[PDB]
């Protein structure tokens, strides 16, 4: 197209033509009608539950407050009972603790009518507390997906991928404008990317889906178009706000042509009216673009229940230390 | 909230017939190509002090479930009188 | 009069041996008016194209009888040959497009009036004349409802086998540690009873170094049980059937794929509407290779897990879905239109027919007809 | 399992009476059910005349 | 509007004009662009039993 | 306000009619005008207007 316009065989070129420092000294470009640049596409993630989620339902004030309240209730019950092994201060605490946690462990009942009312009230409080805790935990189990995005060609994941978990293995199609720009801007990244060269764009999506690749660097417009029509919406771009070497698609016109001003004015008028949004709604928008993160609650694994096991181990260590003393 | 609408860009304004339009545009294009604009963006507009994500469900606070404690306190206050009367009779 | 076969509006049944419709009565205890309409068999004529008479009845027949009584004129009802409504198409001969079906029969003069569920559109409004709509309706989509089954695996689903094995190891570890700290089967029994909440055993860890361990074990068991219950509840709540089309603007309909199949009746108003659209080229192209030759055939195909969605008139789909208990109309009505009586231009019946239709609408005769032949919602 | 299923079943939505309209027992025979159905219109108009 | 059309002071009447058996002997109506009639409006019910 | 009201479906409507355009008793314009309206029902502009 550039040769045809320069050779006078045509007056204007309409298509996906990029604007750059070069190619402008021989042809005049109009106002771009669509943004583009160098973006990165990565596969979507889901996420799991936090290890400490088992403490989410109740705030710390609650747990300590209930501890102090249980201690006070046990002391009051012991005092009331004071008025062979009839009862003891150390056994009331054990009985109350057993009652709170579903009343599973064996306990010794008191030998006083007055203490029975206190035991019943404590049991009612414990059942209410257990029901509330279970309901809150069930509510907390609704977890949505999270987009593990990156700043884009400016974070440690791309500059120094060898100083962390296995490298991101980001790759791009060689022998193109993007490769030249990467080489001219970041020599180290270009050198490191030589081990993940992709032949074509169609196979890049398959490689990313399988797991052989974790990030594909390419033109923003093409990546957005491909992501829009994904068969499962498992691929998401980085975002329009973080794009490297931003540019736009324009219309090539003859040098010193009188139609350039009118063409730019018409394009600006189209932008102002709102026709561009309508056109992009049916020509660029894919199957799934205005979608949130699916919940798709999963099961529990060792990592999910790490907090409970850690607490059990800490309790065992404390018991051993107390026994040693 | 929402998606960007009315996409546009920031530019340098000048009076018509000013001998700086072509040079200014070329300088802007060169800055975009050589990564100067990226450095400027990373220097001034680049901050993640407090990010955001799907907020977790609300947690029950003291004021949200302050009824059970009051009920148990009332039970104990009644029980003290009950035991006093039982001992007195 | 030329009529077509539509179940809600035109019931067609075989005659008796003597050549008369079997006597029938409605629920209220009144005879159902019937007329003898001469038409071909249910299937295509083909070789046995004999036009055996088959008397028909229905709401349209009652409307025709009322119109004939209002204005003195005799009728002779018969069915259409090709069994289609009407459309404009070319022929293998010279390029002279001509109408087919009821529209073609009316234009060619074989019929003087049309009494059937014929939609009013601009395409066929330039050649014939329509009266006032005797029934306002729209376009809807019919699908098959899925049984609400639960896709739950064994009880081990919430916890992976690794977690189960770790819990089993942990219970034994706590039991053995408690037994050693005492100075046994009693510790194991106590641990199992605490974990499973069975109330078996009388273990009494009097040692001050074992009460803390027992309390921690009880708390751990309670936490595990609560987590399992919460996970099961969350999984059960989030287990719902896939959403339906819910309108024509569903992205699934916008992008046609072999996974989902939808079509309509060939050579009908729906086909014209879909072909005329500029933004629905993909849908029309996809449906061009799946259209059916009749509404009943499409309904049967959709019923027997063969067709995923059927686009048709709301007035018919609603009646069909109100007596099947397994079909549901999804989405909002689009392309609102009405049913009218078609006639040839410059006929001395248009004004009188329209006035009679308006009078019937105002008085309440139409309503009755809808109650008698429609409004059978039982699902 | 019973508790989880019961919690799942506790979710409920809204429903519409789905009246046929001027042809059901609600409007024809209000006295069969609670007679005071309390349904009216605006007088001195086409609807009232009809 | 009907009187104005009848009195020859206007050719068409555009608005919320209803079609009926009467009023049709003096003017000619076109294909309706919107449908209406007699309808019933009711509030909503929770229905959670 | 609050979306607490509702109306029965369009199918359950008594004495159905429509809104039209009044024209002169004898005039050819109607013959075209009707067609124009039908055209609006084909391109789908009626749905957007509603
Ligand atoms: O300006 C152009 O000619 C086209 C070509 N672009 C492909 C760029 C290929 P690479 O980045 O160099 O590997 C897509 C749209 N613009
Ligand atoms: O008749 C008309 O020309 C107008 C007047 N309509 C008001 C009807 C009021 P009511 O039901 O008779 O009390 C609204 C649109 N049509
Ligand atoms: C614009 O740049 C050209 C070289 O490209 C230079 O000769 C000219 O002086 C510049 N204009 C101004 C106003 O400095």
């Amino acid at each position: 197209m550039i040769g045809e316009v320069v050779m006078k065989r045509a007056y204007m070129a309409v298509g996906s033509l990029t604007i750059n420092e070069e190619r402008s000294e021989v042809v005049d470009f109009s106002v771009p009608f669509i943004e583009t640049g160098i973006s990165v596409m990565v596969s979507r993630s889901n996420g799991t539950v936090s290890p400490s989620a088992f403490l989410e339902p109740f705030s710390a004030d609650v747990w300590v407050m209930m501890f102090v309240m249980l201690l006070i209730v046990s002391a009051v019950a012991v005092f009331v009972f004071e008025y062979g092994p009839s009862f003891t201060i150390g056994k009331a605490i054990w009985l109350l603790w057993g009652l709170v946690f579903n009343n599973s462990v064996p306990v010794q009942n008191p030998k006083g009518t007055t203490s029975k009312i206190m035991v019943s009230v404590w049991a009612f409080f414990a059942v209410i507390f257990l029901a509330s805790y279970t309901a809150n935990l069930a509510a907390f189990m609704i977890q949505e997906e999270y987009v593990d995005q990156v700043s884009g060609l400016s974070d440690k994941k791309f500059q120094r991928p060898n100083d962390f978990s296995p490298p991101f293995r980001f790759g791009t199609v060689p022998n193109g404008s993007t490769e030249r720009n990467i080489r001219n801007n970041y020599a180290e990244m270009h050198a490191y990317m030589g081990k993940f060269n992709q032949r074509g764009v169609d196979d890049a999506l398959l490689s990313l889906k399988t797991g052989k690749l974790d990030a594909f660097i390419y033109d923003a417009a093409v990546l957005n178009y491909m992501a829009g029509r994904d068969e499962g919406c498992k691929l998401v771009t980085i975002g329009s706000g973080k794009v490297f070497a931003s540019t736009g698609y324009g219309i090539a016109i003859q040098k010193d042509s009188g139609w350039k001003r009118q063409v730019d004015l018409a394009i600006l008028q189209l932008f102002g009216d709102g026709e561009m949004e309508e056109l992009e709604a049916l020509w660029l928008t894919g199957i799934c673009h205005n979608e949130k993160n699916e919940v798709m609650s999963s099961q529990l694994d060792i990592d999910n229940m790490a907090g409970v096991f850690y607490m059990l181990g800490a309790a065992m260590a404390l018991s051993l230390i107390t026994f040693i003393c | 909230t929402g998606e960007l609408f009315f996409r546009s860009g920031f530019g340098i304004g000048m009076r018509k017939d000013s001998p700086w339009k072509q040079n200014v545009s070329l300088s802007i294009l060169k800055s975009h190509e050589n990564g100067f604009m990226e450095d400027l963006d990373k220097t001034w507009v680049r901050y993640q002090e407090c990010d955001s994500r799907s907020n977790a469900p609300a947690t029950l606070t003291f004021e949200n479930m302050a009824g059970v404690f009051m009920l148990v306190a009332g039970g104990i206050v009644a029980g003290i009188f009950l035991i006093f009367i039982e001992i007195a009779y | 009069i030329v009529t077509i076969h539509q179940e809600p509006f035109v019931y067609v049944k075989p005659t008796l041996s003597d050549g008369t419709c079997k006597e029938e009565f409605t629920v209220n205890g009144d005879p159902v008016k019937k007329v003898i309409c001469t038409g071909p068999n249910d299937t295509s004529p083909g070789s046995p194209r004999h036009t055996v008479p088959q008397c028909c009845y229905g709401f349209c027949i009652d409307l025709l009888i009322k119109l004939a009584r209002t204005m003195n004129f005799t009728y002779e009802v018969h069915l259409v040959a090709d069994g289609k409504f009407g459309t404009q198409e070319r022929v293998n001969n010279s390029n002279k497009k001509e109408w087919n079906g009821m529209m073609g029969e009316l234009l060619s003069g074989q019929a003087d009036m049309i009494v059937a569920p014929l939609t009013i559109n601009n395409e066929r409004a330039q050649y014939i004349e329509f009266s006032k709509p005797f029934k306002y309706q729209g376009l809807t989509i019919l699908v098959k409802k899925e049984i609400p089954r639960s896709t739950l695996d064994s009880f081990m689903q919430p916890f992976q086998s690794t977690l189960w094995l770790l819990v089993g190891l942990s219970v034994h570890v706590v039991a053995v540690m408690l037994y050693l700290l005492d100075r046994l089967s009693s510790a194991m029994w106590f641990s199992w009873g605490v974990l499973l909440n069975s109330g078996i055993g009388e273990g009494a860890p009097r040692s001050f170094s074992a009460r803390i361990l027992g309390m921690v074990w009880a708390g751990f068991a309670m936490i595990i049980v609560a987590s399992y219950t919460a996970n099961l509840a969350a999984f059960l709540v989030l287990d719902r059937p896939e959403e339906r089309i819910t309108g024509i603007n569903d992205p699934r309909l916008r992008n046609p794929s072999d996974k989902f199949i939808y079509a309509t009746v060939k050579q009908s108003s729906v086909d014209i509407y879909f072909r005329r659209q500029v933004e629905l080229s993909t849908m029309y192209r996809h449906m061009e290779k799946h259209n059916y030759e009749s509404a009943a055939e499409a309904i049967q195909a959709v019923r027997d897990n063969k067709l995923h969605a059927f686009i048709w008139d709301s007035a018919v789909l609603e009646f069909e879905a109100s007596q099947k208990c397994d079909l549901v109309t999804t989405g909002e009505l689009f392309f609102r239109s009405g049913f009218g009586i078609g006639m040839r231009k410059d006929s001395p019946w248009k004004q009188n027919v329209s006035l009679s239709i308006l009078k019937s609408h105002e008085n309440g005769f139409m309503e009755d007809l809808d109650k008698t032949w429609v409004r059978y919602q039982e699902c």
